[PDB]
């Protein structure tokens, strides 16, 4: 995609769609610097992914209003005909990003950040296919979801301090996985509760700016455990 | 329940 | 567009775009009812100039922050790249919108609040392209504008209750017109005043109901006048 | 200046 713009030229236009809260001109400006072939930054795999987890949210908060009006009416074929609209088009996106990650990001990532890294996105967009699935697939769709946050899970624990915060938002993730996909809410209980208090526990070998950054997370953490218990 | 909103950066 | 649905399922459709927060695909809906050939009513015509006004509002706001970013760039190439590829495409939806005023919804719009209805949004649409131009046709755009405004103008003041929310907002957007892009400020104050006044003192003819639509615009008529004086 | 919101109904 893209394949006449330089790279430079799509990543700082990514940019400027991200300022212009253009997220899915973002997204295929992000697209097209991954196809280019090269290993992404830090910087640059946080480009990608607030691009697509900005699309496909729009996406879901979509689906989720078609969704509720159909259940009512189920109490013509438009609503649902609109629903599978949407819900195709969220597929597609999810599709393309988790294209993206197996030609050839994961295999392609050595470090531990940027495998963890992929792999908490290769689970996300897993966990957004099962949210809309229904069929003979579901359970194949959350297995592979299951996957994905596990193996950035082993990785994470080996290779990141408990306070990392894509080691944190990875945990955070993975526990909406359990509570919300896999109805696991002990799981989900006990993943958050682990996180929390091993992130809580390393919070004194943190920069000032370093602890900001942890702690918000560990936030998001202790908020879901208070809807959840 | 929320998941990271990642959607700032 | 859209030929092989059904106007009535077209229209449904708008309606659930809307509520899903979906704005583009809600135009495209209306697009296609609009080419259906028949009529619209109130509803539909409110639902045609909500699903555009989304549309171009947010390419609007978004060319509003990368011309920003240019214009301090000026004191590579892509930061202009990128904000003229936003102004192509709002300009083509600006083209969409008049396309269909003018193929065939004005020349069938035969009562007031139709006709008025649509030479409002010809002239918003018309303003909207003279926020983007520079070149040899930004006065003629102007004078496009400029037109489409005054013969809803003499048509709402002849046909139409000073307090009836369209002569209203007609009015508003005619003034931003004349302070934003015609360089007319005092024409713009002149023009709400007259327009405040004039409702204010009809207002006394409105049921409960009627009384809350025109004062809320009234009050848009107001918060101008206090920022221009 | 505001013109109509008129992004809602
Ligand atoms: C999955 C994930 C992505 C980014 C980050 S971040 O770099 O720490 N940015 C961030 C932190 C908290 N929020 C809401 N965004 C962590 C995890
Ligand atoms: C141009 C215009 C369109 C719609 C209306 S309305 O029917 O009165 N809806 C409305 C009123 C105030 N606001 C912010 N929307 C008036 C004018
Ligand atoms: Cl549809
Ligand atoms: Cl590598
Ligand atoms: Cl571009
Ligand atoms: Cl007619």
């Amino acid at each position: 995609a893209m394949g006449s713009m330089e790279r430079a030229s799509l990543i700082q236009k990514a940019k400027l769609a991200e300022q212009a809260e253009r997220y899915e001109d973002m997204a295929a400006f992000m697209k097209g610097a991954v196809e280019k072939g090269e290993e992404l930054s830090c910087e640059e795999r946080n480009l990608l992914s607030v691009a697509y987890k900005n699309v496909v949210g729009g996406q879901r908060a979509a689906w989720r209003v078609l969704s509720s009006i159909e259940q009512k009416s189920n109490e013509g074929p438009e609503v649902r005909e609109y629903r599978e609209k949407v819900e195709t088009e969220l597929q597609g996106v999810c599709d393309t990003v988790l294209g993206l990650l197996d030609s050839h990001l994961i295999k392609e990532a050595g470090d531990a950040e940027s495998r963890v890294f992929y792999l908490k996105m290769k689970g996300d967009y897993y966990r957004y296919l099962a949210e809309v699935a229904t069929g003979d697939d579901k359970k194949r769709i959350i297995d592979s979801a299951r996957s994905a946050y596990q193996e950035a899970m082993d990785i994470s624990k080996k290779e990141m301090p408990p306070t990392n915060p894509i080691r944190l938002g990875l945990a955070l993730n993975f526990s909406v996985f359990h509570y919300e996909i896999a109805n696991s809410p002990e799981e989900a209980i006990s993943l958050a509760k682990t996180t929390f208090d091993e992130a809580m526990a390393d919070l004194h070998t943190l920069s000032e700016d370093s602890y900001k950054d942890s702690t918000l997370i560990m936030q998001l953490l202790r908020d879901n455990l208070t809807l959840w218990t | 329940a929320g998941s990271i909103p990642g959607r700032r950066s």
